[PDB]
């Protein structure tokens, strides 16, 4: 537990992003690339197998 | 420093000042999709533990407990290759993004790697990777010479395939690590474990970068969000949590009353708005990854569903299960 | 197209050479050997899934001694619920071990995936608990406090000594009591007493009654 | 003799019709029902349905109208659905017994033989062995018309008139009554020899060797002595009893093989 | 995967084997392709994986036969068109395969039509050696994959493959429906080009 106690703070310097900013940032992957996902939308049946 | 962890973790909880499913609750949801069985890939005999897709979105491998790794065609339902294994207690399988290599691996503490495109007309065993002492549970592929295996001796690793031995080992796990996911952002991966944590590791550096606790029980399903900035965790207590690599707190946890049993697999569509989770209630479930509702149930199986994967563009979804039938939706 | 029509005598030709292979993975019976420490489970019948095979009355068995990191057995046990029987071996030895090695039988019985497969209790080294009690120094009442309060019922074993058979049948009744407490009739325990060569046949005619108690439920009897 | 018996077919052939539909809506509706024993019991559910509605209704309209309502439109087609509904609800019993015998008295060897790909092979083998047998009921069956004072008998009648129409029943007596009831006696005594030796369900298993050899007893004898006796028995007193004992026989077969089990009761309790 | 055929002897046309070595022919197709002493390539026969999907040439339908002794990975009534040098093809098809590639060392004894596009060009290095091609129908199916098979050869040797871009061949070799062009640049030594299709059992339209 000696080497572990020096390891809980040796990598605990993470700059944190707010989740409300992330709840707008995760939607930035959804409001973009929206229609290019065939399952979120009713994709057509021309070339779809 | 027995009490030093209670100050940073309480401070990092203050950085997460909200949830996910209250801002995306007012947006247009999925509704109710019935992704019916376009094809139905029959031919496995024992139960199915893992499938992995292709890079061309038309090939897929699947791993079963009869000692068969079958390479499928998603378009014509065609057994491209069927690779006979040596250690039939297989819990994971993978597919190289070059489309040249697949790799099995299970309870025999070994990751065997197979070469697809060869001369002399076979799929040969390329590099069998011993060096683990517990049951191997999730192998992946970052390059044709980089494989990231997770095992049952509480150790995640990283290997130089052409050499034959590891380059890194990722320790810091009480319980067994069960499931691993590489990222689109090529320098990171993440792995959850039986001790309800999920240590975000680091491909290039060597040490496990972040930590992600929060389940009541053990964890058996990990997948990256396709942006590489979040990931979702599937546990063995009917809680399907999501997180964020630079927030370390619970993004959302998809839960319902009728689910009481384990969540064996997790995948993601190309939009990052279809969270697909494979439960022990003998059926899948489509969760909308943002608003966290039951917006689709892929009930086609008779036994528990163990694997899931959406294509590299979002077109199809295959699910294997213990019924020995792998059923591609559309 | 004739390319894709030749890419379809793969899937109709793989199955000719695969379903003939998958009809060998169901003709042998699966067992799961599970013994803790100094139990002799490598010596009952005679890289990390050390597995042996034995056939009696032309029925091939296949048990899987799984050498893991510890006796947690939580997540590699899900792979073995297509199995007829968990062969559980435990020795006739010190009673501080047999209060944890019988709290081993209680985490195999009250499991989740094992709620249908019925455990076999295969008590080994029967001729070494007499030698622990014929010396008399074994404080069997010390570790197990309720042993002296009761005694043997009828149908004892014919070296027919009552002081050992009172103890021999005590540990067996200690484990049947943790078996038949919450068993729900689906799965029942099958205790035994043996290092003898009456070991293989006593799993053959006992897994039959594990099967025959499914065909009393599968075939609507 | 005719006032209350019009609602006596309609109580025992109507409850068997809802009984057999509760069998197939339990087999085909639940997930884990992919068993061989759910295959012979659908090969008995719809085969009993082909006399719970295709033999209960031609005796229902026989009460309100003494002549055949259907004429040649039905008495060549619906009489084919009374020699196949009989001979396949009495030959799945031969199929399900040899399943239940190998499953118990050789239970290891029936973990390997009896699979879903073998149960679908024997029920399709046994409909086709009997549909191609019951096509003989086209060549020896035509209409009949006769009259009397309080009778104008245009019924689903006959042919060469019971002196040459004999071996459609004497072979049917030795195949669909002698075979499924002496193999339910020899191969349920062997389950009694094993369960009582190692057992409280042997009461329900001793019922159906009696209960299925008692109800196909008088009718298979009647159509054997009507081929034997000139000017045979045709009265509504006795011959209606030889049909009531048939329609309740195919009404309790959903009760025996699917309600007297722990498996299908919990399968019913799911929905 | 070194393939080899059998030579054969000069017999009058009306009065063969490819015993290849050291690979898995039990998962490969097994063709024959004739090549004239004056003209060029033409398709002959076929046998798929599995004993029997056999096609035949229209002038040889009933002539000398084809086989596959799939255990040993081996293989076991001519005319003037069948007085050509036969050379075998290794091929197998799956959703991502690069078929037709490896050819035997066959210089043996003595139709949806497609264009030729100036069948007599000498060797001009340094610049683009761009050859066009066209077929009498739309090669593109509803899937989206144009099934054109553009081959190569060598003076006094066996053929090979260039077009997508097969394997075992160099890099410098390199379209639309009914008409397609290639962009090959920087020609080097050791260079008899071909362009074929295989949408049915007929066959390259020319003999270059």
């Amino acid at each position: 537990a000696r080497k572990l106690v020096e390891q809980l703070k040796m990598e605990a310097n993470i700059d944190r992003i707010k989740v409300s900013k992330a709840a707008a940032d995760l939607m930035a992957y959804c409001e973009a690339h929206a229609k290019e996902d065939p399952l979120l939308t009713p994709v057509p049946a021309s070339e779809n197998p | 420093a027995e009490q030093l962890k209670n100050q940073i973790r309480d401070a990092r909880k203050a950085c997460a000042d909200a949830t996910l499913s209250q801002i995306t609750n007012n947006i247009d949801p999925v509704g109710r999709i019935q992704m019916r069985t376009r094809r139905t890939l029959r031919g496995h005999l024992a139960k199915i533990y893992a499938m992995h897709w292709g890079t061309d979105s038309r090939l897929l491998v699947s791993a079963s407990q009869d000692g068969k790794l079958i390479i499928w065609d998603s378009y014509t339902t065609n057994k491209v290759h069927a690779i006979p294994l040596r250690s039939s207690w297989v819990m994971t399988c993978a597919y190289a993004p070059s489309g040249n290599y697949v790799a099995c691996g299970g309870l025999d503490n070994i990751c065997s790697i197979y070469n697809l495109k060869t001369r002399e007309g076979n799929v040969r065993v390329s590099r069998e990777l011993a060096g683990h002492t517990g049951y191997l549970s999730c192998c992946r592929f970052l390059d044709d010479n980089q494989i990231v295996t997770s095992s049952g001796d509480t150790t995640c690793a990283l290997w130089d395939i052409e050499t034959g031995q590891q380059t890194t080992t990722f320790t810091g796990h009480t319980g067994d690590v069960m499931s691993l996911s590489l990222a689109p952002d090529t320098r990171l991966f993440v792995s959850g474990a039986c001790d309800a944590s999920a240590k975000l590791w680091d491909v290039r550096e060597g040490m496990c970068r972040q930590t992600f606790t929060g389940h009541e029980s053990d964890i058996n399903a990990i997948c990256f969000f396709p942006n590489g900035n979040a990931f979702a965790t599937g546990s063995d207590d009917a809680t399907c949590r999501l997180f964020d690599l630079r927030a370390d707190q619970e993004l959302m946890t998809y839960s319902h009353d009728n689910i009481i049993c384990g969540i064996t697999s997790v995948s993601f569509s190309k939009s990052g708005r279809l969270l697909l989770a494979g439960y022990d209630d003998f059926n899948c479930n489509v969760w909308d990854a943002l608003k966290a509702d039951r917006a689709g149930v892929l009930a086609g199986h008779d036994n528990r569903v163990s694997c899931l994967g959406v294509t590299d563009d979002g077109m199809a979804v295959a699910t294997g299960s213990w019924d020995s039938f792998l059923k591609i939706w559309n | 197209s004739a390319e894709d029509k030749a890419a379809a005598e793969r899937s109709k030709m793989i199955d000719k050479n695969l379903r003939e292979d998958g009809e060998k993975a169901r003709r042998t019976l699966r067992l799961l050997l599970l013994g803790a420490d100094n139990s002799g489970k490598s010596t009952i019948v005679k890289s990390g899934i050390f597995e042996t095979k034995f056939q009696v009355d032309k029925v091939n068995f296949h048990m899987f001694d799984v050498g893991g990191e510890r006796d947690e057995r939580r997540k590699w046990i899900q792979c073995f619920n297509d199995v007829t029987a968990i062969i559980f071996v435990v020795d006739s030895s010190d009673y501080n071990r047999l209060q944890e090695a019988l709290n081993d039988f209680k985490s195999i019985w009250n499991n989740r995936w094992l709620r249908t497969i019925s455990v076999i209790l295969f008590l080994n080294k029967q001729d070494l608990l007499a030698e622990k009690v014929l010396a008399g120094k074994s404080k069997i009442e010390d570790y197990f406090p309720e042993f002296a309060r009761y005694t043997t019922p009828e149908d004892a074993t014919p070296g027919e000594d009552p002081r050992v058979t009172r103890a021999k049948y005590f540990i067996r009744k200690e484990f049947v009591d943790i078996s038949t407490a919450s068993g729900d009739g689906r799965h029942i325990c099958y205790p035994h007493f043996t290092v003898d060569t009456e070991n293989a046949r006593r799993i053959f005619n006992d897994c039959k009654d594990i099967i025959l108690q499914m065909n009393l439920r599968e075939y609507n009897l | 003799y005719q006032v209350v018996t019009i609602l006596l077919v309609l109580i025992i052939c109507g409850l068997g019709i809802v009984g057999n539909i509760m069998v197939v809506l339990v087999v085909m509706r639940t997930k884990h029902m992919r068993t061989p024993t759910n295959c012979y019991l659908v090969s008995l559910a719809v085969a009993d349905l082909m006399v719970l509605v295709a033999a209960g209704l031609p005796n229902i309209t026989d009460s309100i109208y003494g002549s055949w309502v259907y004429g040649y439109v039905g008495c060549l087609c619906i009489t084919y659905l009374q020699y196949l509904g009989i001979n396949a609800s009495s030959c799945s019993i031969t199929a399900f017994t040899i399943e239940r015998y190998i499953a118990i008295c050789h239970p290891i060897k029936a973990q390997f033989l009896c699979t879903f790909s073998r149960a679908k092979k024997i029920i399709i083998f046994v409909w086709a062995f009997t549909s191609l047998y019951c096509m003989l009921w086209f060549f020896l069956l035509d209409l009949n018309i006769s009259t009397y004072k309080d009778a104008i008998v245009i019924s689903c009648g006959y042919k060469i008139s019971r002196n040459y129409y004999s071996p459609i029943y004497l072979m049917d007596f030795g195949v669909f009554y002698v075979v499924p009831m002496i193999l339910a006696t020899v191969l349920y005594g062997f389950i009694a020899r094993i369960l009582f030796l190692n057992k409280q369900v042997t009461k329900m298993l001793a019922v159906v060797v009696i209960l299925f050899a008692l109800l196909w007893m008088p009718y298979r004898t009647l159509v054997v002595v009507n081929s034997f006796l000139s000017s045979p028995f045709q009265e509504n007193w006795f011959l209606l009893f030889c049909r009531i004992c048939i329609y309740l026989n195919s009404a309790i077969n959903p009760v025996i093989y699917n309600l007297m089990s722990q498996k299908f009761r919990a399968a019913f309790r799911k929905l | 995967v070194q393939l080899v055929e059998s030579g054969g002897g000069l017999v009058q046309p009306g009065g063969l084997s490819c015993s290849a070595s050291g690979f898995a022919f039990s998962s490969f197709g097994m063709h024959w392709v004739r090549q004239a002493p004056e003209k060029g390539l033409e398709w002959v026969a076929y046998i798929s994986s599995g004993s029997g999907t056999i096609y035949y040439a229209d002038t040889v339908k009933g002539r000398f036969t084809i086989s596959r002794d799939d255990p040993k990975n081996t293989l076991f009534s001519l005319r003037s068109e069948d007085t050509a040098m036969y050379y075998c093809v290794r091929s197998i098809y799956y959703y991502g395969s690069s078929p037709f590639d490896f050819w035997g060392q066959g210089t043996t004894l003595t139709d949806i039509v497609m264009t030729q596009a100036t069948s007599s060009v000498p060797v001009t290095p340094g610049e683009s050696v761009s050859i066009s091609c066209r077929s009498s129908k739309s090669l593109l199916h509803s899937n989206g994959n144009t099934y054109l098979y553009w081959f190569l050869q060598r003076p006094g040797q066996s053929p090979q493959l260039l077009i997508n871009l097969a394997s075992g061949v160099p890099d410098r070799f390199s379209g639309s429906g009914t008409a397609f062009t290639l962009t090959i640049s920087r020609l080097e030594a050791e260079d008899v080009y071909y362009c074929m299709q295989h949408l049915e059992y007929p066959t390259f339209g020319a003999g270059t």
